[PDB]
DNA sequence: GCCCAGCTTTCCCAGCTAATAAACTAAAAAC
DNA sequence: GTTTTTAGTTTATTGGGC
């Protein structure tokens, strides 16, 4: 139930060298990733457990004694700790602790490396589902130079892949290229650009940090004889502020919660059997068995009924309900289910329609109207799966959820009004990006759960990123502002 | 605020008239009317329901001094509906075997509004009328009619056995009566009907006339009385030297029962003979409880349990100006896809009411961005309590208003980065040519819109937004149903319900043929290992 | 701080209703 | 079975000028 991560670090002397930029060079691009998949695994609660290890360093730390190999954090859950220890090799100053906690620019064999990473996973206590190793390194050919090793390196590989271990290279940039056809194209388990930029190196450590998880497999009924399999996922989920946890004060460990029901007269526990469901209307009652009040909300068993398809146009942006998820096929359950799917997919798209289902998540629950939108993968200049190819499955808000409001007349902007809003538009002009902003609600919480879990001198305060900056755009803005005011603003207002 | 209305049925001779298998209007109109006062009953609102029926045996109305307005009945006078009203309408009221003038009942429905709503406040008084317009009436009091109505301000809506603009299916999305299977009477009777409902509503009027199957698909019954919504004041900021007055309503909010169950004794069948008590105890082996006096709170933070009281939370907790909705840039809309809307509303944001200069300023602002084909990026916040929200404010530009939508953007850490293998570089997955063709055959089978009335327009023939919430008239009749027959179990869904939640029954039998060839050509079947 | 505002099957003396979102509790299904 | 997700509750905190 707990996906395993370890990641692995080349402590070469090339990681150390910027390359002559004002870039971080690629061990503090690598360490500054692994914190933050270490700390957004956090905020979300996430079960896995992260591992860091390095090599090439002069120092060795392993149960097998393999040289110039150091495993700094075994499988584990991560924790405060254990972030403020990455912390310390973060930046010019953190370069420098590493180097002397353990050395670096050693030899190494990646056979042995590899051997050592396996280890973590088998001595992990938990049961595991996912077993995969993060490489980061600048170097495309690390035993050119000798092919006992290359060799033997070769050979771990395929005996990770043999063994169900995942290899995942995060090759980082280097004079010439990084040219993954020379060495590592025997190892990894398009594939991802070359990172250079810290930003292009997360998002390709994010698209793996965690694995898929189904938020429900579902049946899309094309009608009763024609069924396939799909996985119903939410790319998007509110992250919300973790709820409290009730401790026991002399010992700050966690309790258990048994929540009961008795009769108030005799002080018998009341079996579910033993009450019933009440609703009073004006001065009269009316009185239902539990089993009922669950009856009144069936309608459809779980699963998607095809109703049709609808052309695009006609699928108002306004009418949003609530987060949209994404569909994909699921081969495991029936297969030849992603055929049908991929045909479905490629013939919305050309005639710029949508399936219409009616929808029913699990039991006992009433059917909402979905639009299954067509969605075409995209990927960026770094080969970055921007938008997985699909369904974006849109609910559509009922006649109920509508609510209206009344107009009084339009009074509309003259051409010469219009013209400065138009300038004035143009000078806070930006490229949104859909992860630009944090929330600082929950930044802030963490901020403060790691000040009272490390014994911090100070909560480290969050950037409010939502807050405009007022100074910067009235500088910006210039006279413009007065101008709209002269426009349309009276001087008695 | 509060509503009076009068619902006016036709119960004459004609209104039973049934068709092998087809509901008369009679039983049409009955459902109707029972789904409007279902409704105003279970959500206990404050409105006021009179019922006058017109086609009775007997006569009892305030208007009958001298022979006249004979066979109209007032069944209920204006007060707060009940199960009594519900009850009547479902088993006392009974077909009449007379005819009556509908134009003279109407009359009757106007006096009870104008001699019970004495005092009173009501904001709105309204006038439903259920007819099969079969029979013949005067055209003698049509001016006063019509005088009366706009000047009392009060509102009106018709419902007949067929529309106004094969298997019949109550409810269903796809039948219309022709105009030409009406009697001569019926098109006299349709033709003041709209006559009427242009003069007080004008070119929109013919949208007030509904066909009953219509209706019970549809909250058009509860149109003229619907709550409205409450508005937001606050201003709009671009730096901080340049304000506007706005006031937001909320657009889209998903609709959900207001009445909670409360869990009761099964013999008292009261609330105080039930009681909870949570205890805690060592989640830990050795489960030993513990005293309320010995447990505080706290937070995980990974694998470390982090103590944190409520008054610690309360001070070191994030904390913001207050309300808000200011601007922190614009950008191309392009750059904002709707898969990334958040949250469970839509905002739309207007000029503060009566504020010219406030509504001069925002129009600039909707037709810029319009013009421009860009959006505003926005920080949002109910009041100085809510998180802050970061979402994207776009023009909504219409005929009769404009204003900016908003809905809210996800924050990062709201994103989940799945990875999913490609379908189109698909060695495994790609179908081939006939399987497309099935497919497309199959899409085009099956298609909910169609280029009618030649005016280049799509026709939507299966509106779902028009529809409402299925889950509401179905608790409707359940509760009224426990209500007046204890013993009996719950009945089963109604198929008009049904009827509405499935497409136009032209498109699925359409399907029929190209769904058998898309069987054969997909292979489908269920793993039996991993 | 201090209370606004109105309408009446509670009554006009007064009462009390309201809007809504952050929190929280419970049940289903994924793993 | 345990964990995430959600519908169903719950109850208080909230606005704004003077």
């Amino acid at each position: 139930g707990r996906d395993s991560l370890i990641f692995l670090v080349d402590a070469s002397k090339a990681m150390f060298e910027s390359q002559s930029e004002d870039e971080l060079t690629p061990f503090d691009m690598s360490i500054q990733c692994i914190q933050s998949v270490y700390i957004s695994k956090i905020i979300s609660s996430d079960r896995d457990l992260l591992a860091v290890v390095f090599y090439g360093t002069e120092k060795d730390k392993n149960s097998v004694n393999f040289k110039n190999i150091y495993v700094l954090q075994e499988l584990d859950n991560p924790g405060a700790k254990r972030i403020l220890e990455l912390d310390q090799f973060k930046g010019q100053q953190g370069q420098k602790r590493f180097q002397d906690m353990m050395g670096h620019g050693s030899d190494y064999s990646l056979s042995e490396v590899l051997w050592v990473c396996a280890n973590l996973f088998s001595d992990v206590q938990f049961k595991m589902s996912h077993k995969r190793i993060m490489l980061f390194t600048n170097e495309d050919n690390p035993h050119g130079n000798d092919s006992a090793k290359a060799s033997r390196a070769r050979t771990k590989a395929g005996d990770l892949r043999d063994t169900g271990i995942f290899l995942d290279l995060m090759h980082l940039k280097k004079p010439g290229g990084f040219d993954i056809s020379l060495f590592y194209r025997d190892i990894i388990s398009v594939h991802f650009e070359e990172s250079s930029k810290l930003e292009d190196l997360l998002r390709k450590v994010r698209a793996k940090e965690t694995r898929k998880r189904a938020l429900s497999r579902l049946k899309l009924k094309l009608n009763k004889d024609i069924v396939i399999s799909v996985g119903i996922y939410n790319l998007v989920q509110k992250a919300l502020k973790p709820p409290p946890i009730k401790l026991y004060r002399e010992t700050n460990e966690p309790v258990k919660t048994k929540t009961r029901t008795f009769n108030t007269s005799t002080g018998g526990l009341l079996l579910p059997s033993d009450t019933k469901r009440s609703q009073i209307y004006g001065s009269r009652q009316i009185i239902l068995e539990k089993e009922e009040t669950e009856e009144l909300k069936r309608f459809d068993d779980p699963g998607l009924m095809l109703m049709g398809f609808k052309p695009l146009v006609l699928l108002k942006k306004h009418h949003y309900l609530r987060p949209s998820l994404f569909v994909y096929p699921e081969e495991s359950l029936v297969i030849g289910s992603s055929t049908l799917f991929s045909a479905l997919l490629i013939k919305c798209l050309e005639k710029e329609v949508a399936a219409l289902c009616r929808y029913t998540p699990r039991r006992n629950i009433p059917p909402y109207f979905v639009a299954l939108v067509p969605q075409e993968e995209e990927l960026d200049d770094q080969k970055i799966q921007v938008t997985p190819p699909g369904f974006q499955l849109v609910f559509l808000p009922f006649a109920d959820d509508k609510r209206k409001m009344p107009f009084t007349e339009k009074i509309m902007a003259t051409p010469e009004q219009v013209g400065k809003m138009k300038a004035i538009v143009e000078k806070l002009r930006f490229t949104y990006r859909s992860d630009s902003f944090e929330n600082p609600v929950l930044q802030q919480h963490f901020r403060n759960l790691e000040a009272l879990a490390l014994d911090l001198m100070e909560p480290e305060q969050a950037v409010d990123l939502t807050l405009p900056k007022v100074e910067a755009m009235n500088k910006r803005l210039g006279s413009l502002v007065d101008e709209f005011k002269e426009l349309v603003y009276p001087p008695d207002y | 605020n509060k509503a009076a209305v009068v619902l006016c049925m036709d119960v004459g001779f004609t209104m039973s008239n049934s068709i092998p298998g087809i509901e008369s209007p009679f039983e049409q109109a009955k459902k109707v009317i029972t789904m409007f006062v279902q409704r105003q009953v279970f959500a206990e609102n404050k409105d006021e329901i009179a019922l006058v029926l017109f086609g009775t045996d007997g006569t009892d109305n305030p208007l009958s001094g001298g022979d006249q307005y004979q066979n109209i009945t007032v069944h209920r006078h204006l007060m707060l509906p009940d199960f009594d009203l519900l009850e009547d309408i479902e088993s006392k009221i009974q077909p009449g075997s007379q005819q009556a003038d509908f134009l003279d009942a109407l009359i009757v429905s106007m006096d009870v509004i104008q001699h019970e709503t004495i005092g009173k406040k009501f904001e709105k008084r309204h006038i439903e009328i259920f007819t099969d317009l079969s029979s013949r009436f005067s055209k003698s009091q049509l001016d006063i009619i019509i005088h009366s109505l706009k000047k009392c301000d009060i509102s009106l809506q018709f419902f007949l056995p067929f529309s106004l603009g094969g298997p019949f299916r109550l409810g269903g999305h796809g039948p219309s009566f022709p105009l030409k299977g009406i009697t001569e009477q019926q098109k006299e009777g349709l033709e003041i009907v709209k006559m009427v409902m242009i003069s007080l509503e004008g070119e929109d009027g013919l949208d007030e006339i509904y066909s009953f199957s219509e209706s019970l698909r549809k909250l058009c019954v509860f149109k003229k009385i619907e709550r409205h919504s409450i508005h937001w004041p606050c201003r709009l900021t671009i730096g901080s030297n340049l304000s506007i007055r706005i006031a937001a309503y909320k657009s889209i909010l998903q609709e959900r029962v207001k009445k909670t169950w409360t869990v009761v004794d099964a013999k008292t069948l009261k609330k105080e003979d039930i009681q909870k008590e949570t205890v805690y105890c060592l989640n830990d082996d050795d489960e030993t409880e513990v005293l309320k006096e010995d447990i505080i709170q706290g937070f995980r933070y990974g694998s470390d349990i982090v103590p944190f009281s409520k008054v610690d939370e309360e001070q070191m907790k994030y904390k913001s100006e207050g309300k808000c909705f200011s601007v922190l840039g614009f950008c191309k809309s392009s750059q904002v896809q709707r898969r990334f809307f958040m949250g469970n509303q839509v905002l739309k944001v207007f000029a503060a009411r009566d504020d010219e200069a406030a509504a001069v300023a925002l129009s600039s602002l909707i037709h810029a961005l319009d013009d421009l084909d860009m959006v505003a990026i926005v920080r949002y916040a109910y009041d100085k309590r809510a998180n802050p929200q970061v979402g994207v404010a776009f023009p909504h530009i219409k005929h009769n208003y404009e204003c900016l939508v908003y809905v809210q953007l996800p924050f990062m850490e709201d994103l989940r980065q799945y990875m999913f293998s490609s379908l189109k570089n698909s060695k495994k997955y790609a179908p081939t040519e006939a399987q497309l063709n099935a497919v497309d055959a199959l899409i085009d089978s099956m298609s909910l819109a169609k280029k009618d009335e030649k005016t280049d327009t799509l026709e939507d023939l299966f509106p779902t937004t028009k529809i409402p919430n299925p889950r509401f008239q179905r608790l409707f009749q359940c509760l009224l149903h426990r209500a007046l027959h204890p013993r009996e179990p719950l009945p089963p869904i109604q198929q008009h319900i049904w009827n509405m939640l499935n497409p136009p029954a032209e498109v699925t039998t359409k399907s029929q043929i190209p769904l058998s060839k898309i069987k054969t050509l997909f292979p489908l079947i269920e793993a039996k290992k991993k």
